[PDB]
RNA sequence: UGUGCGGAUGGAGGAGGAUUCCGACAUUUUGAGGCUGUGCAUU
RNA sequence: CCAACAGGGAACGUGAGCUGGGUUUAGACCGUCGUGAGACAGGUUAGUUUUACCCUACUGUGUGGACUGUGCAGCAGAUC
RNA sequence: AAAUGCCUCGUCAUGUAAUUAGUGACGCGCAUGAAUGGAGCAACGAGAUUCCCACUGUCCCUACGGCCUGUCUUGUGAACC
RNA sequence: CUGCGUGAGCGGGGGUGGAGGGGCGAUAUGUGCAGAUCUUGGUAGCAGUAACAAGGAAAUGAUUUGCGCUGGACGAGGGUUCCCUGUGGCAGGGGUGAAUCGACUGUGGAUACGGAGGUGCAUUGAUAGUUGUGUGUAUUGCGGCUGGGAGGCGACUUGGCUGUGACGGAUGGGGGCGGCCCUGUCCAGGAUAGCAGAACUGGAUGUCUGCUGCGGAUUGUUAUGAUGCGAAGCAGCGAUGGGCGAGCCUGUUCCGAUGAAAAAGAGGCUGCUUUGUCGUACCUAGACCGCAUCUGGUGUCCACUGUUUGCCGCGGAAGUGUUUUGUGCAAGGGCCGUAAGGGAAGUCGGCAAGAUUGAUGUGUAACUUCGGGAGAAGGAUUGGCUCUAGCGUGCUAGAACUGUUUGUUGUGGGGAAUCUGACUGUUUACUAAAAACAUAGCUUUGUGUGUGGACGCAAAGUGAAUUCUGC
RNA sequence: GAAGUGUGAAAAGGAGGAUGAUGAGAAAUGAAAGUGAAUGGAGUGAAUGGGGGAUGUUCCCGCCCGUCUUGAAACACGGAC
RNA sequence: UCUCUGUUCACGGGAUUGAUUGGCAUUAGCGGCGAUGAAGGACGUGCAGGAGGACGAUAUGCGUUGUUGUUGUGACGG
């Protein structure tokens, strides 16, 4: 059989895994006799060799759970496992509050108030 | 490994072209029948020591 | 774990091939051959009674000393051309 | 054989082996070599910055024109403009106390 | 074991011109659906 | 509590049945003794439990109908 | 009567239905005792001990169920004695 | 097979075998075996037994479907195991290309420290920062032409020299290579009984650390601050779609510890010419070491996603590995699950198992070196859905409704006493982890000089503090 | 720091089997331990031995050798062939 | 059939008998290496070649001289 030489050359040309390749079962005499990289590229244009598709996991039921808790849906006392500081650090709420009220004072002074 | 000294490389080459059986035209002679080289080495069993 | 498990750590090599005698016994950190004693000008005293008969006069080729012995049976006549000068 | 990083040479993370990641125009991901980091020039007296001299390693530095390697005034390669004024005033005022 | 799918009538409230859309769950059709190695009959 | 809570033997029955608390080499503490290395049937604490697939014994099982007789072997109820 | 007390399961009190265990007190102490260190426990300990709550197949007294072995087949095929 | 001899032994007959073999006297001896846990070689019983293997399938198997989790690169070690052809594992013939990869050069040392020089795209059966090609950088030698000054109050601009190499730990703020997520638009892909405001997947597009002049008293940080030794401000110089951070920029802090050395400086615009030697195939564990296709050991780098404080656990991708005619389950084992009523009666001994467990309000004693003890102990709440409030827009607080009562589908058992060691640490590689050893503190002794000069250097004992240390 | 010498006078020839050829001869000789096939006899008693008789047995006698020891069949040691 | 024991043929193993270009001893002579680069080591050399032996880029051997017609060989020199 020539199966082992065709999956090693075709997997390098197409840059995929050896199991994602489909070899036409009804053209065993074209598949037996390739032997070069230039002949493997002709069978890829003639659809004697085809590349399967990957699984990409869907995010549809993960996007529904993210817009539900933007309304506050899965955040009660039974759903928290880190501490209050781990999931919203207190030093970073302090920085955000005094940079905003140091900015008002700078423009209340520039307007004469 | 890929890295090796020049003296290590030329002794590995000599050891390589030694590991060979008696040629066929010599075994076919009348007075050399039933002779095999018998000084053969296989890389898993016996080690060369550099 | 001083048995089987300690053997998996032994991948450093201390020696190399000696340029005087050809054994794997030239210690690189010591700068010294443990077989022949290189780089001392004299060769090392052998370590056993059998060691004396593994490397001596006659265990190699004797490329020059054989020739000289054939010349001393005939009185050391040399090349017939140069014999006029002598 | 999807999704690999291409890396050439040794892998130890020293000062002289820093790498970035880049996507090449054919879709590959490569761990590429970055020049060795060179520091800013300072004054040798007050430790202020001399922001105009180039930041290069010593061999590439020496291949530049003199306008890249110094400032145009005395001590221009090592000293600050503020420390040179005081050094001139101090030299002149000293000679006036010795001719008196 | 415990009242099936689908439909119909409701639902704390919210959204906004259509008298529309979103909504856990409720009542009804319905001791209802699913399952069985035991017994009887038949093919 | 009970009718009553007798005494003994079987390689001081029974570790290829178990367990390892006593005893228990190599670590350590205290008291007394010794110039010392060390000692004590004086006290204290920490300290590997190997192998049956052979012969015999014993338990079943196999060693070619149906209905029965009669020899041998086993043997059960006890107490309030 | 302590990791140091022979006599010794010392004597009295306390915890139990019942205490050669534990803790408190006593002291002519075979043979306690002051850098051979004495007295002393805040904090720390996979160190040694005794008791309480909680909890349970540890036990009264065992039952039923799962997977891999064993039981049965083919191949490869040792050892102790 | 047969005769003779008390015996040690000696004769004859028939097959086999295919070249030598004896009697008698004296003489020379490495001169006679059942044993020595005798030496070397061969062979039985045990026994077709113990042990190991039989991996999910589909008459076919380049096609369809089911399961497992290491996957990809550099060094040490190995050395042709790499590719093609023929053949039942061998046999025959091929394959490793360098100014810009490493070393041959520095330092009393080096394939990780110092150091003249690059990035894309394509290409073989097997090599590629090495072959080919688009563009760049350095270098060997040989030429041609050309300048020693102009500017700016200043910071500085220019063919216009004497600079660098060259240096520790912890931690905050700013800003981000690549990857991943949310979002507008445009072009495509795969599955579908029925329904779905029109889902799911891929690709393409969508400024100030500093310095100078004027000025002449205020000004700023997450934090410590800055300023008549010249603040702010104005004008310059120089430097450089939204959100989750690596190198980078800028601070603070810690030490009886303060964080190597040497090689390697010159430079304008142009034309020709040069670039030595050795390594380069293949394998992270069935290509290494452990006698082996051995559940052990072996330096460095990169690696997606749901849930979550968590790169853990509990589940998924990518890449990679894998078979297709043994049985169906006695007793007894190894690893586990559930149990009426009782609740340590078991046992040397609660050994083993069970039990507590995340987060947020509440409530916390004796003692104490005032720091601790402390998450002491003890009690309560927790899902889904639909809304309200705050500002910093993802977290925090509040309310109604709802179910076969129930929500952490993970994460400490606690308390009262005695003995002992102060504490974090260290130990009998392969039966002892400790009360042993170390330790700070405390005390004693010697010594006027070693490169070292008494707050030094060396030798002993005791073992934190507190209170003491008698004759 | 080992273990391993032999077809024949002549290659006149073989090397899965069978049928054959060459040669004086299928080819150095080929013991014991142990095994397979056929065929005769015996057995359900550990076996084996001596006397006396007989084509197996029937009566009598008979514990396993070597060694050290006052003393061995020894629950004394060495000994599968 | 199985266990023990006669007989005949076939296995298994390598003792025995007979050989031997090897070993061991005594005796007579000799005791002949190197800066004019030794002994020893590494790597190479055949049209078709691995081990051993032989040989050194004049490499599976060259020149002179003797004996040969041969797979040729002896003695000496390079
Ligand atoms: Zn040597």
């Amino acid at each position: 059989s020539n199966e082992e030489r065709v999956r090693r050359l075709a997997s390098d040309i197409l840059n995929c895994g050896k199991k994602k390749l489909w070899l036409d079962n009804n053209e065993i005499e074209r598949l037996n006799g390739a032997s070069t990289r230039e002949q493997i590229k002709q069978l890829i244009k003639d659809n004697v060799i085809i590349m399967k598709q990957d699984k990409h996991t869907s995010r549809g039921r993960c996007r529904k759970r993210l817009e539900a808790k933007k309304k506050g849906r899965h955040m009660g006392t039974g759903k928290r496992f880190g501490t209050a500081n781990a999931r919203m650090p207190q030093k970073k709420i302090w920085m955000k509050k005094i940079r905003a009220m140091r900015a008002m004072l700078k423009e209340m002074r520039a307007n004469g108030e | 490994g890929s890295r090796k000294t020049a003296l290590v490389k030329t002794r590995l080459m000599r050891a390589l072209k030694r590991n060979r059986e008696i040629p066929a035209w010599k075994r076919m002679m009348k007075e050399h029948k039933g002779e095999y080289n018998r000084a053969r080495r296989h890389w898993r069993s016996k080690k060369l020591k550099i | 774990s001083k048995g089987t498990a300690s053997f998996g750590k032994k991948n450093k090599r201390n020696t190399e091939m000696c340029r005087r005698c050809g054994r794997q016994s030239y210690h690189k950190q010591k700068n010294s051959c443990s077989s022949c004693g290189y780089p001392n000008p004299k060769m090392r005293n052998p370590g056993s009674i059998k060691a004396r008969r593994r490397r001596t006069i006659g265990t190699g080729r004797m490329r020059y000393m054989k020739r000289e012995l054939r010349a001393a049976k005939n009185g050391h006549k040399g090349d017939p051309i140069l014999r006029t000068l002598w | 054989m999807k999704n690999v990083l291409i890396h050439k040479g040794a892998t130890y993370k020293t000062r002289s082996n820093r790498r970035r990641k880049v996507r090449t125009p054919s879709g590959k991901l490569v761990n590429r070599r970055v020049k060795k980091h060179s520091k800013k020039h300072r004054c040798h007296e007050c430790n202020a910055i001399l922001g105009s001299i180039a930041r290069m390693r010593p061999a590439e530095f020496s291949r530049q024109k003199v306008s890249a390697r110094r400032v145009n005034r005395p001590y221009g390669a090592t000293t600050c403009g503020r420390c040179v004024r005081e050094k001139i005033i101090s030299a002149f005022l000293g000679n006036e106390e010795r001719i008196v």
